[PDB]
RNA sequence: ACCUCGGAGCAGAACCCAACCUCCGAGCAGUACAUGCUAAGACUUCACCAGUCAAAGCGAACCUCAAUUGAUCCA
RNA sequence: GCUAAACCUAGCCCCAAACCCACUCCACCUUACUACCAGACAACCUUAGCCAAACCAUUUACCCAAAUAAAGUAUAGGCGAUA
C-alpha cells in the first residue's frame, strides 16, 4: 500500500541513501552534506580530490 | 564615512542562508565620500543672548563647527528637541 | 570518521556546558542575538523586490554588508559605526585594467564632550558621523543608551552604557552631592532607559570577563566537614531527645 | 483528443469540465515550473465533434469555440498565474501543506484585453455581448445557434467561477483537511475582507 | 567544456550559441548570416539580402552545438504567436 | 526463521526537541506543524488558529500586493492612456 | 489567536477533485464506431490459434518505431498464443500491397512482431474487422 | 626578403595542383539613384566562414572594370 | 645439496552510533622538565599563486548551515574560457 520506498530501507552512509554517482559527484555531495562534521585533514584531502577530478573530467581525455 | 559598492553582482541567497563570497565580490568601487557634501546648519536653542545669533528662548540654525565648538561645551545652548522646546514656547507665552 | 556535531556548533555547545552554563539567560540571549548593524558604507535597497532596467520583470534584491575592519584603538575610543575598509579596486574605474589593493580609513577627530550622568569630560577619537548621529539623538547619553550594541561596536561605549544603566538603576546620590533636584530631574529625563541592577551589571561584557565575574561570585572557601558534621550531629541529638 | 477522452469515458461531460478534471484524466500534463500558463484549444478535431461540454480553458481558437457552440457546449477562458495553476493541477500536494486556499489574481499588463473581449469568451468580458459573438460566429461558419436555455442542464452549462476563486465549491481563505475530513473558515472580519478583496 | 559542474555535477551550456543560434525540435539549427550589418554601402543589394536572410547549418556543427547545449534547449516549447512553430516540425521527409 | 517485523512509518507526528542543535530549524518552523496538522488531522494537537497569518503579516502582505499588483481600474486606465498616446 | 469555524458539508467538491487511480471501463455507446474511430472488442472473442489483447487505455497494441533515422517499422506487442499463424496472416495480407513478402521478425517470447515500414492504420483496421 | 586578393606560364585539351619558381597589377575610380522588395533553381576558390548567377511575381522605365578588401564582441 | 621458498596473524581502511580528553609524589617558559625576590613586555590586517583561457594582462568553481527539483534556468562574463 505504498507506505515506504525501497531506497530508505538500505543501511549506509548519509550522503548516499538511495543515490548513485561518479566519484566527483559523490565527493561534492559528501562535502555539501557532511563537510561541516568532517575532520580538517580529511576535508582538505576531499577538496584537493574534487579539484583534481574537475581538472581531469573537464580538461583531460578524448572526445573533444 | 566613504560609501562604496561592489563592481560584481552577488549571487542571490535565501533569507535564512548567508551568501557565498569571493574576491570577485571583495573588489569595490567608490560612489560617495559624504564629506565633500555641502554641510547643513543644525537647529539649536540658545539661552544666553549673544551677538548676531539670538536671545533667550530663541531657536536658530547655525554651523556645526561653531555649535560643536563653543555653544554645547559651554552649556549655553541645547538641542532643539521636544524635551525642551515646549518649555521654551510656554515661557515665551508667559512673557 | 566524523564528529557528532559540526564545528560551528562547538562554541555554542561549550556556552551551554561549563562555567558559562551558570550564567543567566539574558546575557546569553544578548550575545547570541546576532542583530544586523546599521549600514554606513553602502546604500541599502529600499525594497526587497526590484525591477531591473534590462527587462520589465521583477528581481528580488538583498543588501550585503561590507567586511569592515575594527582596529583596537577603535574599540578603545568611540569612532562610531565605521572602520577601515580593506579591499581592492580597478584602476581608472575600468574592469578591463589592473586590479589594486586598496585601503580606506576614515578621517578621525579628537574632540571633547561632556555627559551629565557621568559628570566627566572625556577625550575620544570620534568622527563626523558620530557627531551628526549624537546631534540627531539630542545628546550623547541618549545615543549611548539607545545604541543597538552592533552599531556602537566599541567596548568603551558599552562600558559607558553599563555604568550609566547601573547608576540609573541604583538612583545613587553619589552623582549629585547637594543637588537632589538636578539628580531627580536627570533621572526622570532618562527614566525610560532604566533596567534592573543585575541587567545593568551584566550588560557590556564579553564572555571572558563574564565567566571571570561568575567565578569571582561563585568562589568561596569550602565549609569544613567538621562543621557540617557538627550540624548533622546536633540535629541527630535533637531528634533523639525528641524521641 | 477531447472526443477520445470523453468517448473512452474518463472525464464526465455531465460534470463541468475544467483543468482539474483534465489533469486527472491525463488529457494534458502541465509543467508550471516551465512557465506554462495553461492549456489552449486548437482548430484540429472540429469534425466528428459532439462534446456539448462546458469546457474551461485559458486560450481558445475560434474554430473550437464555434464547434462547441454548434454542438451546444460552452467555452470560456480563465487566466491562472503560475502558483494558482500549480495548486489547480496538483491539489492534494497543496492540501498536505495546510496553508489556506490562495487567491487568484488578475492578468498581467498584456492579457487583460484578451480576457476581457467578448468574442474571446473572456470570464471578465460582459455576458450581454456573448450572445452577439455567438451570433456572429454562427453567421460566419454557417450553423444555426442552438438555444441551450431549454435543456435541463443549462444550469450546469452556466456554472462558472468568478475571479479570485479557484474551485466551484471552495474560495480563498478556506482551509481543507482530509484526515478527519473537515473544512475551516476564519470568520474573522479582517481575514475575510482580505480573502474577498 | 565543463562536462561536470563543480556545484551540481552536471553539464553546463555556453550562452554563446544561445545568443547566436536557434534550435528547432526537429534537430536543426538556424543562424543569421555574418556581416549582415557591416559595410552595407559597398555591398550589392543581392548580397545585402543574402546576408539578411536566415540559413541552416551543417550536421557537423549542428551536433556540435547539440553537444555543448543541454536538453533544456532541445525540448519542445509551445509559445504564443512565435513564428517558428511552422518550422519546428518536419513534413514530407524520407531517407 | 521468523522474518524481522516489517518496517513502517513512525505513527503520529514527529515533534523534535527544540533545545537540540543538530535538529534543523525547518522543523521548529511553523510550516512543519502545519504539514503535520494537514497530514495527521487534529490529532497532532496543533492549534488551528496559528496557521493563518498574524495581523502584522497580513498588513505587510496587503502592502506589498497593493504596491506591486495593481487593480483592474488602474489597469484599464493605463491601457486607455497608452492607447490614446499611440493614437 | 485568530478564530475559525468548521464545516463538512462542502467536502463533495474535494471528493470531486480527488483524482483517480484506475482506468474506467468505458461507457456503452448506443452506436459504434463511436467518434475518433474507437471500437470495443467483439464478444465472444474469435476462436483462433492466437489472440491480441488491448492496452491499459483499451487500444490496439500496434506501434511504430524508428531507428538509425531511417529504419522505419511497425510492431505488434502482446500477441498471445501461436504468433506464427498471425505473422503468416499479416504476410498474406500485405503481400499484394508491396508485391513482395516481408521478412518480419518474431519474438514469440514477448509475443511481438516487427515489420519494416509503417502499416499502423491498415493493421488496426484489419485487427478490428477480425474482432480483437 | 616576404605574410591578403587578382591575371598569365610551369598546369598545352573538364576541374584542381606547389616551390624564398618566372612576369604584370590591386588596397580605386566613374555613371545612375527602382544601386527597390520578394523569390524557383544552381555554382562555390578543394572544409567551414565567406563569395557568386538568377527565372518568375509586386512595384518601376520605354551598372563598367579583374582584384579594387576585414568576421565576432564592442563603441 | 646449500642459499632459499611457503605460511596468518599482528593489525589496518571505510561507514554507522555516541560528543571528547585531562597523578591531585617532586619538576618543567632562565639554557624547559632547574625548590626561593622589585618587570611594568604584550594577539586582533583582504590570502597569494600555480593552472585554465591552447600566449597573457579583466577573469578562472574551492563550500558554510533541508537531501531531490526549479536549474545548469534568470543572470554575470577580454559576452571568451568560464562562473
Ligand atoms: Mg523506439
Ligand atoms: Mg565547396
Ligand atoms: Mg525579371
Amino acid at each position: 500500500n505504498f507506505e515506504k520506498h525501497p531506497k530508505e530501507l538500505i543501511r549506509g552512509p548519509i550522503w548516499l541513501r538511495g543515490w548513485k554517482g561518479n566519484e566527483l559527484q559523490r565527493c561534492i555531495r559528501k562535502r555539501k552534506m557532511v563537510g561541516s562534521r568532517m575532520f580538517a585533514d580529511d576535508l582538505h584531502n576531499l577538496n584537493k580530490r574534487i579539484r583534481y577530478l574537475y581538472k581531469h573530467f573537464n580538461r583531460h581525455g578524448k572526445f573533444r | 564615512t566613504v560609501i562604496v559598492e561592489r563592481w560584481w553582482k552577488v549571487p542571490l541567497a535565501g533569507e535564512g542562508r548567508k551568501p557565498r563570497l569571493h574576491r570577485r565580490h571583495r573588489v569595490y568601487k567608490l560612489v560617495e565620500d559624504t564629506k565633500h557634501r555641502p554641510k547643513e546648519n543644525l537647529e539649536l536653542i540658545l539661552t544666553q543672548s549673544v551677538e548676531n545669533v539670538g536671545v533667550r528662548g530663541d531657536l536658530v540654525s547655525v554651523k556645526k563647527s561653531l555649535g560643536r565648538n563653543r555653544l554645547l561645551p559651554q552649556g549655553l545652548a541645547v538641542y532643539a528637541s521636544p524635551e525642551n522646546k515646549k518649555l521654551f514656547e510656554e515661557e515665551k507665552l508667559l512673557r | 570518521p566524523l564528529h557528532k556535531y559540526p564545528v560551528w556548533l562547538w562554541k555554542r555547545l561549550q556556552l551551554r556546558e561549563g562555567i558559562c552554563s551558570r550564567l543567566p539567560g539574558h546575557y546569553l540571549r544578548s550575545l547570541e542575538e546576532e542583530r544586523t548593524p546599521t549600514p554606513v558604507h553602502y546604500r541599502p535597497h529600499g525594497a526587497k523586490f526590484k525591477i531591473n532596467p534590462k527587462n520589465g520583470q521583477r528581481e528580488r534584491v538583498e543588501d550585503v554588508p561590507i567586511p569592515i575592519y575594527f582596529p583596537p584603538e577603535s574599540q578603545r575610543g568611540l569612532w562610531g559605526g565605521e572602520g577601515w575598509i580593506l579591499g581592492q579596486i580597478y584602476a581608472n574605474n575600468d574592469k578591463l585594467s589592473k586590479r589594486l589593493k586598496k585601503v580606506w580609513k576614515p578621517q578621525l577627530f579628537e574632540r571633547e564632550f561632556y555627559s551629565e550622568i557621568l559628570d566627566k569630560k572625556f577625550t575620544v577619537t570620534v568622527t563626523m558621523r558620530t557627531l551628526d548621529l549624537i546631534d540627531e539623538a539630542y545628546g550623547l547619553d541618549f545615543y549611548i543608551l539607545k545604541t543597538p550594541k552592533e552599531d556602537l561596536c566599541s567596548k568603551f561605549g558599552m562600558d559607558l552604557k553599563r555604568g550609566m544603566l547601573l547608576r540609573l538603576a541604583r538612583q545613587d546620590p553619589q552623582l549629585h552631592p547637594e543637588d537632589p533636584e538636578r539628580r531627580a530631574a536627570i533621572y526622570d529625563k532618562y527614566k525610560e532607559f532604566a533596567i534592573p541592577e543585575e541587567e545593568a551589571e551584566w550588560v557590556g561584557l564579553t564572555l571572558e570577563e563574564a565567566i571571570e565575574k561568575q567565578r569571582l561570585l561563585e568562589e568561596k572557601d569550602p565549609v569544613p566537614l567538621f562543621k557540617i558534621y557538627v550540624a548533622e550531629l546536633i540535629q541527630q541529638l535533637q531528634q533523639q531527645a525528641l524521641s | 483528443r477531447l472526443q477520445y477522452l470523453i468517448d473512452l469515458g474518463r472525464v464526465d461531460p455531465s460534470q463541468p469540465i475544467d483543468l482539474t478534471q483534465l489533469v486527472n484524466g491525463r488529457g494534458v500534463t502541465i509543467q508550471p515550473l516551465k512557465r506554462d500558463y495553461g492549456v489552449q484549444l486548437v482548430e484540429e478535431g472540429a469534425d466528428t465533434f459532439t462534446a456539448k461540454v462546458n469546457i474551461e480553458v485559458q486560450l481558445a481558437s475560434e474554430l473550437a469555440i464555434a464547434a462547441i457552440e454548434k454542438n451546444g457546449g460552452v467555452v470560456t477562458t480563465a487566466f491562472y498565474d503560475p502558483r494558482s495553476l500549480d495548486i489547480v493541477c496538483k491539489p492534494v500536494p497543496f492540501f498536505l501543506r495546510g496553508q489556506p486556499i490562495p487567491k487568484r489574481m488578475l492578468p498581467p499588463e498584456e492579457l487583460v484585453p484578451y480576457y476581457t473581449d467578448a468574442k474571446n469568451r473572456g470570464y471578465l468580458a460582459d455576458p450581454a455581448k456573448f450572445p452577439e459573438a455567438r451570433l456572429e460566429l454562427a453567421r460566419k461558419y454557417g450553423y444555426i445557434l442552438p438555444d441551450i436555455t431549454k435543456d435541463e442542464l443549462f444550469k450546469m452549462l452556466c456554472t462558472r467561477k468568478d475571479p479570485r476563486q479557484i474551485f466551484f465549491g471552495l474560495a480563498p481563505g478556506w482551509v481543507v483537511n482530509m484526515a478527519d475530513k473537515k473544512i475551516l473558515k476564519p470568520t474573522d472580519e479582517n481575514l475575510l475582507k482580505y480573502y474577498t478583496s | 567544456l565543463t562536462y561536470f559542474s563543480a556545484r551540481k555535477g552536471k553539464r553546463k551550456t555556453v550562452k554563446a550559441v544561445i545568443d547566436r543560434f536557434l534550435r528547432l525540435h526537429c534537430g536543426l539549427w538556424v543562424r543569421r548570416k555574418a556581416g549582415y550589418k557591416k559595410k552595407l554601402w559597398k555591398k550589392t543589394p543581392a548580397r545585402k539580402k543574402r546576408l539578411r536572410e536566415f540559413v541552416f547549418c551543417n550536421k557537423t556543427q549542428s551536433k556540435l552545438l547539440d553537444k555543448m547545449t543541454t536538453s533544456f534547449w532541445k525540448r519542445r516549447n509551445w509559445y504564443v504567436d512565435d513564428p517558428y512553430q511552422k518550422y519546428h516540425d518536419r513534413t514530407n521527409l524520407k531517407v | 526463521y521468523r522474518a524481522r517485523p516489517p518496517p513502517r512509518r513512525r505513527p503520529g507526528p514527529r515533534w523534535p526537541d527544540p533545545e537540540d542543535l543538530l535538529t534543523p530549524r525547518w522543523q521548529l518552523g511553523p510550516r512543519y506543524a502545519a504539514k503535520q496538522f494537514a497530514r495527521y488531522g487534529a490529532a497532532s494537537g496543533v492549534v488551528p488558529g496559528s496557521l493563518w497569518p498574524s495581523p502584522e503579516q497580513l498588513r505587510e502582505l496587503e502592502a506589498e500586493e497593493r504596491e506591486w499588483y495593481p487593480s483592474l481600474a488602474t489597469m484599464q486606465e493605463s491601457l486607455r492612456v497608452k492607447q490614446l498616446a499611440e493614437e | 489567536y485568530p478564530r475559525f469555524v468548521e464545516s463538512v458539508d462542502e467536502y463533495q467538491f474535494v471528493e470531486r477533485l480527488l483524482p483517480a487511480t484506475r482506468i474506467p471501463d468505458p461507457p456503452k455507446h448506443e452506436h459504434y464506431p463511436t467518434p475518433s474511430g474507437w471500437q470495443p472488442p467483439r464478444d465472444p472473442p474469435p476462436n483462433l490459434p492466437y489472440f491480441v489483447r488491448r492496452s491499459r487505455m483499451h487500444n490496439i497494441p500496434v506501434y511504430k518505431d524508428i531507428t538509425h533515422g531511417n529504419r522505419q517499422m511497425t510492431v505488434i506487442r502482446k500477441v498471445e498464443g501461436d504468433i506464427w499463424a498471425l505473422q503468416k496472416d499479416v504476410e498474406d495480407f500485405l503481400s499484394p500491397l508491396l508485391g513482395k513478402t516481408p521478412v518480419t521478425q518474431v519474438n514469440e517470447v514477448t509475443g511481438t512482431l516487427r515489420i519494416k515500414g509503417y502499416f499502423d492504420q491498415e493493421l488496426k483496421a484489419w485487427l478490428l474487422e477480425k474482432g480483437f
